[PDB]
DNA sequence: ATCGGATGTATATATCTGACACGTGCCTGGAGACTAGGGAGTAATCCCCTTGGCGGTTAAAACGCGGGGGACAGCGCGTACGTGCGTTTAAGCGGTGCTAGAGCTGTCTACGACCAATTGAGCGGCCTCGGCACCGGGATTCTCGA
DNA sequence: TCGAGAATCCCGGTGCCGAGGCCGCTCAATTGGTCGTAGACAGCTCTAGCACCGCTTAAACGCACGTACGCGCTGTCCCCCGCGTTTTAACCGCCAAGGGGATTACTCCCTAGTCTCCAGGCACGTGTCAGATATATACATCCGAT
């Protein structure tokens, strides 16, 4: 049957940062992984924060917040102006 | 009215409170260098709730640290406080 | 850039159709925003961009081309903030970290 | 008449074990909130029953973490805790 | 400028990216506007100081403010001349300083204001259009032939009302003609006025956009663009029509979706405004914008404050953008970075990126009279600059310059 | 306006099983938030549990196998059959 | 073993206080009736993967030996932590003032749910080949008894 | 301070399969429409947090001192490492078999949604009672001297 993963997905970034290098079965399924555990945690913790503010809607505002909340220091300042840059090229285009 | 860089508050965890809170955990001799240590270790436990607690206020737009902000803090960092709500 | 695919729209490589699917029918809230899963498939991309940086990275010091697990454990273990993330977990076959105690080693 | 050394100490433990009131004292603990809090926004407001919040839940752990210095320190053979006892606790437990 | 005939390959950029200097001013600043060139930065003190700052040493050379004329409450916004000559202030204690760097520690003319003030605009270097709170004209102060005359021209028509538009906020004088004088009311409508330098005006173009406090008005230094900063979260850019005869349409519009914060200033490119920054507001907002002016989106973020950065400049010349972080008071300052070159150590080397496979030839195994002339300066730079105008070199204190090892 | 609480429900099973003993006011506070904090151990746990089997219901089967998870030993033992004792007695009833 | 104080600790009245258990009002959320409906149960197939067995081959464990060093007790030193006594210097307090911000109500505009109508990227399936396992010569080098 | 020894490293050739590249192919992504409602405004009331002050003294602060504990330095012996020889079960690669998981397909009954009802329980105002200080005391553990 049709079990999706992301293992396309993480497959077209392996070939933008290192174009000639492969991936073993085993560690795209640490990748298919990784992501639907990032994944848990980011829409784990923005469920709380549009649920203790009484709001209803996970906006694009909360998954800001829980990037600031879990990851630590320099990733989330970095993965915050990644937001903000990818959420703008889909406003305005 | 008045801008105060507030500087060495630190040093108000004083040496007779660092005793009484060795007593509570039941320890009998304390070093010198505890002092200076406990205070390094007490920095860094409330940088952790409170960058936190001003990231739910921060994000819920208003200007107070409430007591449902510290609570919810400390549970994200799986020490749960039972006493003032959750 | 485009129009279909609202990846594309965005400029990432992270599906943006399945991630606005999941935060439906994971019931994660009652009515997930547009700009929600945009910004949560950049978030995606990004970690797994830093993750495989630094994994390739210590696969071209071992000087395999392909990457195994343990290169994985090595790129996590190796950087502060990833081992921070993830600080509870264990990527499965994937060694450890190599080091003594340097009180162990010889006079 | 100058009791033992020692012995004020064990006087002084089942006095302070026996009881519960908080022993930072108030005013200097609401002084480090607030200089703390100054790097993560300027002129915050705590309310004051979050600067209860922040003492009961830190002379909670502090004292949670000195009964794992004691148990660590017993466990070099000597009654004296050290830090290098602390960072021993830290590192076993996972804050480092 | 030489340096940049020598720095690169050939290939120099058109915003810095990097932040290299920091100006250590503890007590705090509102404006901070550069010299004409890049030598000298005026810096818009909270007390009532200014701490000018040669761009060399990151250490002041004078402070105007010292013999007649300092500022008691804040000063809130300055200019310069087109030479750098001069330096028109406006203050919150009811204060326009026309000062001059011939004598640099005094004033020349002031007028005691009816209340405070929010900005300031030269057109020549003696007039200067000032923005008096809650007012719905803007008196011009000219210095006339005497000092003492300023007349406060009303910038407004006798029959033309703004009621329903509060009061005029905003004025910035055009580019390119330098006499149609565009401001923007405190309730969305913009005029255009011509002054004649007689005292007739026409209010060539009214509209309203939308209703908002209009903090800011720009234009871009081709006279193309002007860009229009509301109380409301968003930057109408527009092009200019004006051969007056005035009309604008809607160009661009630029938002900040995800915060929704407001835009303190904005600020364009050199030659045709092709680059347009801003500031945000609200804390957690740490970092000024960038927008390609033509697409639209979001292209870079100059990431390297750790505080709110209100106020903003941006000289061409050696392409800074200084900013007052607004907590703690300190000027950021971005620079456009040169990163050594090794090819200069002996007259051939080459610096590669990569390991080039060179063809083999032969050779491997083998065993004037020019026009020169001496009395022209240079004309253009590497950045095509309005350069051969020898500036107005502000000279140094050498009234005083013994005292200053003994008690400032 | 008005804020609930589970002071009242406390109050009944206190005088339940210690007829004569009161309780304060900051004790009262801890047993009203320790009643939310099972709450949402539980609910949270018999919430993955009906999305991991693919189902769409918390059915009373759940929070069988909800609180034999948390609920450490002896008073999973009891708790299951102090469950199943009032989900007869609310059917057959 | 045990004296002599002895001194704080735990064991009894007093009696005031402001925390709490209680009595009235009300209001909004809970209870029932019933409706359509889809989600779960209950059959059915079917075939994939697990349990079982075995016949090898042999890496690996199990065992025993010597010898070495690391643990552990002992002792002595010296230092620094405790004890207390005497003395400052804020904490606590209560009290009044003040106001900036929190909460709520109410308008009202944008916007996400949802529907269908279309389809094209994504998964499954299939071929294929090169990246790495897998071993051999040698060169280094890494220790240790010379 | 080192030459014999041996484990590792390293570089090589030859082989395997599993990563990668396509061929078709369906269902999930897109969108382009409605639709109400959630959130975004201003606006307003108010209360709770902050600032301050005078006081009262409990607690921090400093110093002096003597004492016990850490530390270091011993010697001891025991027990852990190292390694050879024998032993045994892990492993791999067969076999085969059938249980149970997975899907399909009817079917039905539980519940979501809506309405109609009404009292449970919420906040408030109430007295009152179990406290905690305020107070002398009987005796447990502690201590210098015997």
């Amino acid at each position: 049957s049709r079990k999706e993963s992301y293992a396309i997905y993480v497959y077209k970034v392996l070939k933008q940062v290192h174009p000639d290098t492969g991936i073993s079965s085993k560690a795209m399924s640490i990748m298919n992984s990784f992501v639907n555990d990032v994944f848990e945690r980011i829409a784990g913790e923005a469920s709380r924060l549009a649920h203790y503010n009484k709001r209803s809607t996970i906006t694009s505002r909360e998954i800001q917040t829980a990037v600031r909340l879990l990851l630590p220091g320099e990733l989330a300042k970095h993965a915050v102006s990644e937001g903000t840059k990818a959420v703008t090229k889909y406003t305005s285009a | 009215r008045h801008r105060k860089v507030l500087r060495d508050n630190i040093q108000g965890i004083t040496k007779p409170a660092i005793r009484r809170l060795a007593r509570r955990g039941g320890v009998k001799r304390i070093s010198g260098l505890i002092y200076e240590e406990t205070r390094g270790v007490l920095k860094v436990f409330l940088e952790n709730v409170i960058r936190d607690a001003v990231t739910y206020t921060e994000h819920a737009k208003r200007k107070t640290v409430t007591a449902m902000d510290v609570v919810y803090a400390l549970k994200r960092q799986g020490r749960t406080l039972y006493g003032f709500g959750g | 850039a485009k129009a279909k695919t609202r990846s594309s729209r965005a400029g990432l490589q992270f599906p943006v159709g399945r991630v606005h699917r999941l935060l439906r029918k994971g019931n994660y809230a009652e009515r997930v925003g547009a700009g929600a899963p945009v910004y949560l498939a950049a978030v995606l991309e990004y970690l797994t961009a830093e993750i495989l940086e630094l994994a390739g990275n210590a696969a071209r010091d071992n000087k395999k081309t392909r990457i195994i697990p343990r290169h994985l454990q090595l790129a996590v273990r190796n950087d502060e903030e990833l081992n921070k993330l993830l600080g509870r977990v264990t990527i499965a076959q994937g060694g450890v970290l190599p080091n003594i105690q340097s009180v162990l080693l010889p006079k | 008449h100058r009791y033992r050394p020692g012995t004020v100490a064990l006087r002084e433990i089942r006095r302070y074990q026996k009881s519960t009131e908080l022993l930072i004292r108030k005013l200097p603990f609401q002084r480090l909130v607030r200089e703390i809090a100054q790097d993560f926004k300027t002129d915050l407001r705590f309310q004051s029953s979050a600067v209860m919040a922040l003492q009961e839940a830190s002379e909670a752990y502090l004292v949670g973490l000195f009964e794992d210095t004691n148990l660590c320190g017993i466990h070099a053979k000597r009654v004296t805790i050290m830090p290098k006892d602390i960072q021993l606790a830290r590192r076993i437990r996972g804050e480092r | 400028a030489n340096l940049l005939l020598q720095d690169p390959f050939g290939v120099l950029k058109e915003y810095p990216e990097k932040l290299t200097h920091t100006l250590e001013v503890p007590v705090a600043a509102v404006c901070v506007k550069f010299s004409p060139r890049g030598d000298y930065l005026a810096v818009g003190c909270s007390n009532g100081a200014i701490i000018i700052y040669d761009m060399d040493s990151l250490k002041p050379i004078a402070m105007l403010g010292t013999h007649s004329g300092a500022h008691t409450r804040s000063v809130q916004s300055v200019c310069w001349s087109n030479d750098g000559r001069y330096l028109w202030s406006s203050g919150r204690d009811w204060y326009a300083k026309l000062w001059d760097m011939t004598q640099p520690t005094k004033c020349f003319q002031q007028y005691k204001f009816d209340g405070p003030l929010w900005s300031c605009h030269v057109v020549r270097w003696n007039v200067c259009i000032v923005t008096v709170v809650e007012e719905p004209t803007a008196y011009v102060l000219t210095l006339t032939d005497r000092q003492n005359a300023f007349h406060c021209f009303p910038l407004l028509e006798q029959d033309q009302d703004i009621s329903g538009h509060g009061y005029t906020l905003v004025a910035c004088p055009h580019p390119t003609i330098e006499s149609i004088i565009i401001t923007g009311t405190s309730k969305g409508w913009i005029n255009a006025f011509q002054l004649d330098l007689e005292d007739k005006i026409r209010c060539c173009y009214e509209e309203k956009i939308a209703n908002a406090n209009i903090k800011q008005i720009i234009i871009s230094p081709s006279g193309t663009r002007i860009a229009i900063n509301g109380s409301d979260r968003t930057i109408r850019q527009y092009q200019l029509i004006v051969e007056h005869s005035v009309s604008i349409e809607l160009e661009h519009k630029y938002q900040d979706i995800i915060n929704r914060l407001q835009w303190n200033t904005i600020f364009f490119s050199n030659h045709s405004g092709e680059y347009l920054v801003a500031s945000a507001h609200g804390s957690s907002a740490h970092d000024l914008y960038l927008w390609e002016t033509s697409s639209g989106s979001l292209v870079r973020v100059l990431e390297g404050a750790d505080e709110e950065l209100l106020d903003i400049d941006w000289n061409f010349y050696s392409m800074r953008i200084a900013s007052n972080g607004f907590e703690s008071g300190w000027v950021y300052m971005w620079s456009i970075v040169i990163p050594p070159k090794w090819s200069a150590l002996a007259p051939d080397f080459e610096e590669v990126e990569e390991n080039i496979d060179y063809q083999e030839k032969e050779n491997e195994f083998d065993i004037e009279e020019i026009a020169i002339d001496l009395c022209t300066p240079e004309k253009y730079d590497v950045r095509g600059n309005d350069i051969s105008m020898p500036s107005f070199v502000i000279p140094i204190d050498y009234e005083g310059v013994i005292i200053q090892q003994h008690w400032a």
